[PDB]
């Protein structure tokens, strides 16, 4: 019975069959590499508020 | 003619303070000539 090892070895070729058919089944995701460099937050302006236009005559 | 106001009021107790201004546009002109004469009264013209 020393051939379960010699056969297992031999035979071993057939996991890429296995893989391929675990590859298929797989669902699949991915990434949509982030982006660094927020290194500098910016403030809206000096904003300074006030009445409208006025409508003289 | 553009009126301005300042105030305070509260809100969840955080006094906010407030300023506005109000006008008009789209203001209709009435011109009202009651008489010709420099006796008589006019006003050339009033907003509604």
């Amino acid at each position: 019975a020393s051939l379960i090892y010699r056969q297992l070895l031999t035979n071993s070729y057939s996991v890429d069959l296995y893989d391929e058919i675990e590859q298929i089944g797989s669902g699949k995701t991915q990434n949509v590499t982030i982006n660094p460099g927020p290194f500098a937050q910016t403030r809206y302006a000096p904003v300074n508020w006030d009445h409208g236009e006025i409508n003289d005559s | 003619k553009a009126a301005n106001y300042q105030y305070n009021y509260l809100r969840d107790g955080e006094q906010v303070t407030a300023h506005t201004t109000c006008s008009v546009n789209g203001v209709n002109n009435f011109s009202y000539n009651g008489g010709f004469l420099p006796t008589d009264f006019g006003i050339s013209r009033y907003e509604v």
